[PDB]
């Protein structure tokens, strides 16, 4: 396993009021600059810290929505708060998230409702076709998680023990991609999961409709596993 | 009638209710004993997630039944 560490993390001082609380906006733009990009130009120092300033920004919009709409008054948010449309120097994507995926360690079937455990859960991803996008989240955590033929990339916006910096994690296999998401330590029985595939799609500007644009993306991909239900 | 949720890391919760309840009804009862706020909760029996508009009736859940209940987590 390799790190490739931003300069601050999300709770610098610079990020605004919001501070700390912005995980899955800076995990969203990850997944959106590397989609653009592809992987290896965001991995230096300069890319990850042009991640956070992003991240916070869609935040910044995703908490106007949320209070707006009374999406609810809690500081944490669910993947479908974040803004499908992310749009940063790197270019515009439009997203839409899979089905939920929930699990412990291990798989629960729950009379045909499948609760992958996390490892089969990643299992299950890298049978669809490379790369894939994810967001994870495990406690309060959001990371970004890619599937790739060779490696899983796990960035992580806060501090861990082996970095006071927000980082990807360059894992060569599903084991160190778990500690990753485990806080490297052990903690087999109280782990609990919640994550979303993301299909991405990139786009010419950013006058498409939440709408139109699930729509295109479940043409574009045509996998059940897109969630359709979102639709409104 | 007495139903039975059960989440993915074992905790089993015991709930008294109305066939006529609405899933709605039961995710505020759910929060109401267990303070996870209803739009954290997904219901599931007989293999799918229950519609929040629906009874309890309309899935044919009767007395003693178990429903599972899995968690979004807030990031
Ligand atoms: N789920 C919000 C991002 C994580 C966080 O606030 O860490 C405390
Ligand atoms: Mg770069
Ligand atoms: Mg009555």
């Amino acid at each position: 396993m390799k790190i490739v560490r931003a300069s601050r993390d999300q709770s610098a001082p610079v990020y605004g009021p919001r501070a700390g609380s912005q995980c899955m906006s800076n995990c969203f733009t990850f997944l959106h600059t590397c989609y653009l990009m592809g992987i290896d130009p965001v991995l230096d120092t300069t890319s990850l810290d042009a991640v956070l300033d992003s991240g916070a920004r869609l935040d910044a919009i995703a908490d106007e929505k949320v209070k707006r709409q009374a999406l609810t008054d809690h500081p944490y948010r669910l993947g479908t708060e974040i803004p499908t449309v992310i749009e940063t120097p790197a270019g515009i994507t439009g997203h839409a998230l899979s089905r939920p995926f929930n699990g412990t360690a291990e798989t629960q079937d729950l009379g045909g409702y499948k609760c992958l455990g996390i490892l089969d859960f990643l299992t299950y991803a890298r049978g669809k076709p490379l790369p894939v996008y994810i967001i994870v989240t495990v406690g309060v955590h959001t990371r970004g998680v890619i599937v790739a033929r060779g490696a899983t990339y796990v960035f992580d916006p806060h501090t861990t023990d082996l970095s006071a910096e927000a980082a990807v994690y360059v894992c060569d296999d599903f084991t160190e991609a778990i500690s990753a998401l485990s806080f490297f330590t052990e903690m087999i029985g109280d782990f609990y999961y919640d994550a979303v595939l993301v299909y991405f799609t990139r786009c010419r500007t950013t006058l498409i409709s939440p709408s139109e644009l699930l729509v295109q993306i479940m043409d574009q991909y045509k996998d059940p596993d897109i969630d359709a239900s979102v639709m409104s | 009638m007495q139903i039975f949720v059960k989440t993915l890391t074992g905790k089993t919760i015991t709930l008294e209710v109305e066939p006529s309840d609405t899933i709605e009804n039961v995710k505020a009862k759910i929060q109401d004993k267990e303070g996870i706020p209803p739009d954290q909760q997904r219901l599931i029996f007989a293999g799918k997630q229950l519609e929040d508009g629906r009874t309890l009736s309309d899935y044919n859940i009767q007395k003693e039944s178990t429903l599972h209940l899995v968690l979004r987590l807030r990031g």
